[PDB]
């Protein structure tokens, strides 16, 4: 299907079953559906801790090199995921939010206090 | 710079030139 | 206060006019919007030409709107617009002039320096001090306090109109401050600084009253608080400059009075709020103020003389001056219209040769 | 950030302003 | 297997061409505004709320140069926008015009100049953008050159920064797989990135148009 404009774009296909949220780390244009086609899958991500306690994400360094090269954009949660695993720089926003996180912690630990 | 055309002497399109017309000559 | 040297028209009188019944072109410039085409500034120049009356004035300025309602407007020509003038001087449509000028937007009036000063002249002569306002008022607006003619003939009627007026609106107060503290800034003698002290002290009452927006709105003033600040420069420039720079009393009383009145007595917030306001600094302004005026009384460079007074000195010695050269670039000016002119014929001529082609293409 | 820099956003933001924030803490509270 | 041409579907799209080429809205048509609710009436959608108070109680740079002559040609311009947010001088030199004449006040149209952004100037004279908007300003004939007075600030920065530690550990490890092991540390250019402000004036040449 002739497509008017869009973008490679490396994003997260969200399968797995109800409640069991699991994510493919693809490479897709833009426009396609979130589940649809994809130019190439770079990798896999386990949002549910396993039984080690351990977030697993696999990531084909080499192609998403060579798709970032091509020109694929990255979805913000694609480039929170590369910024923890150090391949990228910490998003702002990560480093923003644990921020706000902190200051919530200390209100809500005041407020607890104060009784 | 700066160019004139003359209200006299002139050459002029029509309105609503109809190629509705056209098409109906084609097919 | 011109020369009739000055006001001499023969070299523009003299002018190559092209001689046709203003009906004619009327009847053209009809069929051309009609058409919806652009009509020709040189048309409109010839037609500024052939104005001959009154009525000839009301049918000129009505097309004038529609050409200036065009893409040639572009084109105006400067001799076009002196033509204009000249010729509601010769009809007595004075007024119209005035309203056109007014409505520069709408019809795209903008004299030159020369059309102005003959402008202000000639209300002068027929004692319109009232209109005469109205004039330096849309130079202030055009920006055109370029020559000390015009400088001096804005002083002398704001001036004037200082003395024949009391109440005063803060619109008036905007506009007599922005067209004294442009010719004040060009004038650099005592009477340009006591004119700069005079428009900065209404322009930081309207401020302190209004809003630094009121002032700055539209006006050709900049948006830099501290107006207050800036007199007190002034002042205080004067006072570490040679004596014989002097500052008028009556701009330094009404300096004063400004100050004592504002000591005396939706939103949107323009100002940082790191820096403090008029408001706040209004005490400090006044103390500033007394210490200033003391000291210029003890220096003996304040000048009691009255403004009117010193501008009329002024007029009277610097004008001729001036006038001699500003005769003189008015002739420069002719010339090189004529020049013009003889261009926008060449280039009308050579369109046409090819313009008798339109059909023959086909 | 400077304070002129916060006085610039409190111009530019005005009527929307939430409480300007401090530096965090060094280190995530550990909630006792 | 010869197919059926499209003669309607043919027609449909030349004479859609057609009709938006004889029928292009004027500028004064399409950014007019209605100061009380602050809504295009051409298209009806309502200005951003962010907005409201620019539209309200500034001017539009034609708005301006409707007002001088030549309509101000050779002047320099300036954005409430850009006053606000840098303390450096920045502006236009508006060295060409072309109003919408078919407006009433000739407040709309196009306009070229000279960019100069946070006091640093550019090398050619380009169409303007946000023409339409309402946060600009006229810099006063006599203010000009003080206003304009910008002194170049100390642009030396960061040659290069460190890489992202999982890319640092990549391009060490393949270093020392080759042998290379020279131990200085690998560094990335940042010179060559020209960062620009998100504010910065963009190429209105290839900006688009507004349809009816």
């Amino acid at each position: 299907k002739a497509y008017r404009g869009g973008h490679l774009t490396i994003r997260l296909a969200l399968g797995g079953c109800t409640n069991r949220p699991f994510y493919r780390i693809v490479a897709a244009h833009n426009k396609c559906p979130r589940d649809g086609r994809f130019v190439e899958q770079l990798g896999s991500y386990d949002p549910l801790p396993n039984s080690h306690g351990e977030k697993l994400v696999a990531l084909n360094l080499d192609r998403i090199r060579h798709w970032i090269g091509c020109g694929a954009h990255l979805s913000k949660p694609m480039e929170k995921l590369l910024g923890l695993a150090g391949f990228f720089p910490l998003h702002p926003m990560m480093i923003t939010n644990a921020e706000r996180l902190r200051r919530k912690r200390a209100r809500e630990v005041l407020l607890a206090s104060q009784k | 710079q700066e160019r004139f055309l003359f209200p006299e002497y002139i050459l002029d399109p029509e309105p609503q030139p109809t190629r509705e017309k056209q098409l109906q000559e084609l097919q | 206060l011109l020369s009739s040297a000055y006001v001499d028209s023969h070299k523009w009188e003299a002018r190559e006019k092209e001689h046709y019944c203003l009906a004619d072109l009327a009847s053209l410039m009809d069929k051309t919007f009609e058409r919806k085409l652009p009509v020709s500034s040189l048309t409109i120049s010839r037609l500024i030409d052939n104005i001959s009356s009154r009525e000839e004035i009301d049918h000129a300025e009505y097309y004038l709107y529609k050409f200036r309602h065009s893409p040639n407007c572009w084109y105006l020509r400067n001799w076009t617009i002196h033509t204009w003038i000249r010729q509601c001087l010769k009809y007595d449509a004075q007024d119209k002039a005035l309203y056109t000028l007014v409505n520069k937007v709408q019809y795209g009036i903008f004299p030159d320096n020369f059309t102005f000063n003959l402008l202000m002249d000639s209300f002068i002569k027929k004692e319109n001090y009232k209109d005469a306002l109205s004039v330096v008022f849309e130079v202030m607006m055009q920006e055109a306090f370029e020559v000390p003619s015009t400088q001096l003939l804005s002083l002398y009627v704001l001036f004037h109109c200082l003395a024949k007026k009391t109440d005063f609106s803060w619109e008036e107060e905007r506009n007599f401050g922005a067209s004294l503290l442009l010719p004040g800034l060009k004038q650099k003698n005592s009477v340009g600084f006591s004119s700069q002290l005079y428009g900065y002290a209404l322009l930081g009452k309207v401020e302190l009253q209004q809003g630094l927006r009121a002032v700055y709105h539209n006006m050709p003033l900049i948006w830099k608080p501290g107006y207050l600040d800036r007199a007190l420069q002034v002042m205080e420039k004067v006072a570490a400059s040679p004596e014989d720079i002097k500052l008028c009393r009556e701009a330094l009383d009404v300096l004063g009075a400004v100050l004592k009145a504002l000591t005396s007595a939706e939103k949107l917030v323009e100002q940082l709020d790191i820096e403090e306001t008029e408001q706040s600094k209004l005490p400090q302004y006044l103390e500033r103020f007394k210490a200033l005026h003391s000291k210029l009384q003890a220096l003996g460079k304040i000048e009691s003389e009255g403004l009117l007074s010193l501008t009329t000195q002024l007029v009277k010695e610097k004008l001729s001056t001036c006038e001699a050269e500003d005769i003189a670039t008015y002739e420069q000016n002719l010339q090189q219209w004529h020049l013009d002119l003889v261009q926008l014929i060449q280039r009308e001529q050579q369109q046409r040769e090819q313009a008798k082609q339109e059909y023959q293409a086909q | 950030p400077p304070e002129r820099e916060l006085s610039r956003l409190r111009r530019l933001y005005q009527g929307h302003l939430q409480e300007e924030s401090g530096p965090p803490p060094e280190s995530m509270p550990k909630m006792p | 297997k010869k197919v059926r041409p499209r003669l309607i579907a043919e027609l449909a799209r030349r004479v859609r061409a057609l009709r938006e080429q004889l029928n292009r809205p004027r500028d004064s048509q399409l950014y007019a505004v209605d100061y009380e609710t602050l809504t295009r009436p051409f298209s009806g959608r309502r200005l951003p709320v962010r907005a409201w108070a620019d539209v309200r109680r500034e001017s539009r740079l034609l708005q301006l140069l409707g007002r001088l002559p030549l309509f101000g040609l050779g002047r320099l311009v300036t954005r409430k926008s850009w006053l606000w947010q840098h303390d450096e001088p920045c502006y236009w030199r508006l060295t060409r015009v072309r109003p919408d004449y078919t407006a009433q006040n000739l407040d709309h149209g196009k306009a070229w100049g000279i960019l100069t952004f946070k006091g640093k100037t550019e090398s050619e004279a380009r169409e303007i953008e946000h023409v339409m908007y309402h946060d600009w300003r006229l810099v006063p004939k006599h203010e000009e050159e003080a206003f304009t007075a910008f002194t170049p600030a100390p642009e030396d920065s960061l040659a290069s920064v460190p890489y992202p530690p999982l890319l640092r550990a990549m391009i060490i490890a393949e270093r020392q797989k080759n042998g290379d092991t020279s131990t200085e540390e690998p560094m990335l250019n940042v010179q060559r990135i020209r960062m620009e402000p998100w504010d910065y004036p963009a190429k209105q040449e290839d900006k688009g148009r507004a349809k009816g």
